[PDB]
């Protein structure tokens, strides 16, 4: 009942999910840029458009 | 009591030093898991 708790805390470190190599690209908006920011913030809500 | 010290810097530094100043301790090594210092 105790070695389990110690195994779990350890097991989180040794076992990790593969990481996602975030890539960067630059877009040159044609048209408005406020509306195409809001579009990319509703569609694909985890893109980090700056 | 057994506690876990995740190695911050180099490995043998926390290894070689720890036996010298504390022979009254045992370090259970968890490959890439850090250490599991136990004893008094």
């Amino acid at each position: 009942r105790t070695s389990v708790n110690r195994a779990i805390i350890l097991l989180g470190q040794v076992d990790r999910a593969p990481e996602i190599p975030i890539v960067q690209r630059i877009y040159t908006v044609r048209g408005q840029a406020a509306d195409i920011t809001a579009l990319l913030a509703a569609q694909y809500p985890t893109l980090r458009v700056t | 009591i057994s506690e876990i010290y995740i190695v911050r810097g180099q490995k043998e530094s926390v290894l070689q030093f720890l036996r010298d100043s504390f022979p009254e301790l045992i370090v259970t090594d968890y490959a890439s898991g850090g250490l599991a210092i136990e004893g008094p």
